[PDB]
């Protein structure tokens, strides 16, 4: 077959990793292990560390655009009120 | 004639006229399964012992060869003389081995043996593939159970020996209610039974350790992967029978069924195996070979296999286990002929080569846990009964969509993961 080019990736038996050797791996049955074995203590436990940690990434980020889209809104009423068309003409 | 008599220790002798040698020994119905993971490795050191060199050279002084073997279920220690001086044997084995250890548990000799014995298992760790990925399989297999302990023991436990847990070991295992006292070669069983009779030859009081746990089978696998070496090693296994078990013959020749493999032999490319049919043209594997290997507790079913073609592992395996698949549901009557007179020709010298030692270990193994030695002519009725109908029974038991053992070494990036490798246990067509 034709040539090919170079990737940054091999196959079953030459995947392109660096060479490995003193590292060992266990595996057990699925056969013979209970799943759902901890889904409780998971739920619970697992799930409060995992927001606590990643929740002011996303909070402050959506604390800015809310107020910013309030402060508009509750103006835009007043700029379109009977009370503030006055300040209306000014900005029309 | 194998004949055995209960006075005094089980005295078991099988007389053979034509040889030219004889073999006295002890077994013990101790092995790697009896010791623990911080002990682990006493026993082969306690063979060490027997087999240092101050020993060997005071029987080789009378004439005499040792012999020492450690395995799962028992030790073997076998003194093999010529004929007339089959009394001096155990002569020697009171003297040495029985009688007195202070000698040989002495501080530098000690200290030798244990700095000896490290060194042959750590090269035995790194240098010896097929051997030590069938110890892990075995490891791996039995975890956490006493017969997954390797005879040879770890590197880090062996360390922290020392000669009180040699004897501790000795006082609790080597006892007159576990030992069998076995006679091969040119010797006569009423000889033997008189010269025992002339000395005492009591070895302790009884009452040996028993075992709070039964060995048990898990469907597990352990991955040591290395880049710097140039093949994969890879040995896999389901649960066979035990010995004493009705289906052991049909276990064996179920395993002759399949049978073993050389590449570069140019006659065992044209064995009957069909198996060949799909490895040949691609060159799959470098050689391959299939075992029923059976213990006191439980047993391993198998093969075992080499190959240099890293990318094409997968494909090695799918072959070998369809042609297992095939046992359950087709296997053909000629298959079955075949195997009858191949396996008897495999027991056959087995059990009838020249040289005693084996016959010895053989012997001494045996009327350990039958109390008695099946005879070579009613081994053959049996294998002859053998029908389609019991090795279908059989394999529809032991392998149809089991679970299995794996352990490999090597570049074994190619092989896959354990449930691919389960799922080829059942066709799926049927
Ligand atoms: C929600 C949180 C919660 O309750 O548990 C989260 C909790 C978090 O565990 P974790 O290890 O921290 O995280 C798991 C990963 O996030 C995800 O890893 P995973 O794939 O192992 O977890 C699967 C995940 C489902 O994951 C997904 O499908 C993606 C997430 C989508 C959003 C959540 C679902 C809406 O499970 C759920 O969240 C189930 C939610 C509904 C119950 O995991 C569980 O409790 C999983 C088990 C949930 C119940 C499964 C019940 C199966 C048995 C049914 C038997 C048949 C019945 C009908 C017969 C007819
Ligand atoms: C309150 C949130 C509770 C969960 C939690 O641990 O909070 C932190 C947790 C973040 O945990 P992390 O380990 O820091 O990051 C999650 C990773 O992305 C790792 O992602 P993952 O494997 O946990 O899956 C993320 C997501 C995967 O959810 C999906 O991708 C949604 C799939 C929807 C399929 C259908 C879409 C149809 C069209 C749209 C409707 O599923 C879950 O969050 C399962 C949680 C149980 O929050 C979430 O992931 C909430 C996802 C809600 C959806
Ligand atoms: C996306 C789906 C990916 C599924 C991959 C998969 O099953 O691969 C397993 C496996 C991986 O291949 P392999 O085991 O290395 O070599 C082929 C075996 O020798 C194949 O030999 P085998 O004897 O192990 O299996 C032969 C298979 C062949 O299946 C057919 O020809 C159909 O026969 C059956 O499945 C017969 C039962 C079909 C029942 C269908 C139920 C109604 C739907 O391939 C198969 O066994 C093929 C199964 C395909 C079943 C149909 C899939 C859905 C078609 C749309």
């Amino acid at each position: 077959g034709p040539p090919s080019g170079k990737t940054y990736m091999g196959w079953w038996g030459h995947m392109g990793g660096p060479k490995q050797k003193g590292i060992t791996s266990y595996a057990v049955s699925p056969y013979a292990q209970k799943p759902l074995q901890g889904i409780f203590h998971n739920a619970v436990f697992n799930s409060f560390r995992r927001f606590k940690s990643q929740f002011l990434y996303v909070l402050i980020p959506a604390g800015i655009y809310w107020y910013w889209w309030k402060n508009g809104n509750e103006y835009n009423e007043f700029l379109y009120s009977k009370a503030g068309r006055e300040e209306l003409e000014r900005v029309n | 004639e194998v004949t055995q008599l209960s006075n005094g220790i089980v005295v078991a002798t099988e007389h053979n006229p034509s040889a030219h040698t004889a073999s006295v020994g002890v077994v013990f119905g101790s092995g790697a399964a009896n010791e623990n993971p911080y002990n682990n490795g006493v026993s082969n050191l306690w063979k060490n012992i027997f087999l240092s060199k101050e020993n060997s050279a005071v029987a080789a002084k009378e004439g005499l060869a040792l012999s020492s073997n450690i395995s799962r279920d028992f030790q073997s220690y076998i003194v093999s003389s010529l004929p007339g001086s089959t009394d001096k044997s155990l002569d020697f084995l009171n003297q040495s081995f029985i009688q007195q250890k202070a000698n040989l548990l002495s501080s530098s000799n000690f200290e030798a043996t244990k700095k000896s014995v490290l060194k042959q298992v750590q090269d035995f760790e790194e240098n010896d593939h097929p051997n030590r990925v069938l110890e892990h399989l075995h490891s791996t297999a039995f975890q956490n159970t006493p017969l997954s302990l390797p005879t040879r023991g770890t590197l880090e436990s062996l360390e922290n020996l020392v000669v009180a847990d040699l004897e501790s070991f000795a006082n609790n295992h080597f006892l007159n209610s576990n030992a069998v006292v076995v006679g091969t070669g040119n010797i006569k069983h009423e000889d033997l039974v008189n010269s025992i009779e002339s000395k005492n030859l009591s070895l302790q009081t009884g009452t040996k350790p028993v075992l709070k746990k039964k060995a048990a089978f898990l469907g597990s696998e352990v991955r040591l992967r290395d880049d710097t070496l140039p093949k994969a090693w890879i040995s896999l296994a389901v649960e066979g029978e035990p010995v004493n078990s009705p289906n052991y013959f049909v276990a064996k020749l179920a395993a002759q069924i399949f049978g073993s493999y050389n590449a570069f032999e140019p006659a065992s490319r044209l064995q009957g195996i069909k198996l060949l049919d799909n490895i040949q043209e691609y060159q799959l594997c470098d050689n391959f070979n299939h075992f029923s290997l059976s213990y006191k507790d439980s047993g391993l079913w198998g093969f075992s296999t080499a190959t240099r073609n890293v990318t094409m592992i997968d494909d090695l395996i799918h072959f070998t286990l369809k042609q297992w698949n095939r046992l359950t549901i087709s296997v053909t009557d000629t298959e079955v002929e075949r195997a009858k007179s191949l396996l008897k020709l495999q027991l056959g010298q087995l059990y009838e080569s020249g040289n005693p030692v084996n016959d010895a270990n053989l012997l001494g193994a045996e009327v350990l846990i039958k109390g008695s030695k099946l005879s070579l002519g009613e081994a053959f009725k049996k294998i002859d009964a053998i029908t389609v109908k019991d090795v279908k029974a059989w394999a529809g038991k032991r392998l149809w969509d089991q679970d299995i053992a794996i352990a490999g070494t090597g570049q074994i990036e190619g092989l896959l993961d354990y449930m691919r490798i389960r799922s080829d246990m059942s066709m799926m067509r049927w």
